[PDB]
């Protein structure tokens, strides 16, 4: 029941969890982009010159 | 003047030969010279709206 003194540890291993893996794909994934706007189809002359 | 199209409220008719002096007088006289009958004084009881 003494309990001696004893010498320096050479070294300290870190327990830890992993990196999280297969978390991100290898593609992106952006937004797609709002597309330009178009000019409707059917669009004519409703207005005729009077007389 | 050559009538192109007439109806009930409406006409669309020609005038060769006559120059914009005369044509806007006509024009100008259609819009703010020529009378008509419109109300003008109003007598309420109970608006209720």
């Amino acid at each position: 029941g003494g309990l001696t003194c004893a010498s320096a540890p050479q070294g300290t291993l870190r327990i830890l969890e992993g990196p999280q893996q297969s978390l991100s794909g290898s593609p992106l994934q952006p937004i797609p982009a709002s597309p330009p706007p178009q000019i409707p189809p059917g669009l004519r002359p409703r207005f005729c010159a009077f007389g | 003047v050559d009538v192109v199209h007439m109806d009930e409220n409406s006409l669309e008719f020609d005038m060769v030969g006559i120059d914009a002096a005369i044509a806007n007088a006509f024009r100008r006289i259609l819009l703010a010279e020529v009378p008509t009958m419109a109300v003008e004084k109003v007598l309420v009881y109970n608006n209720t709206s």
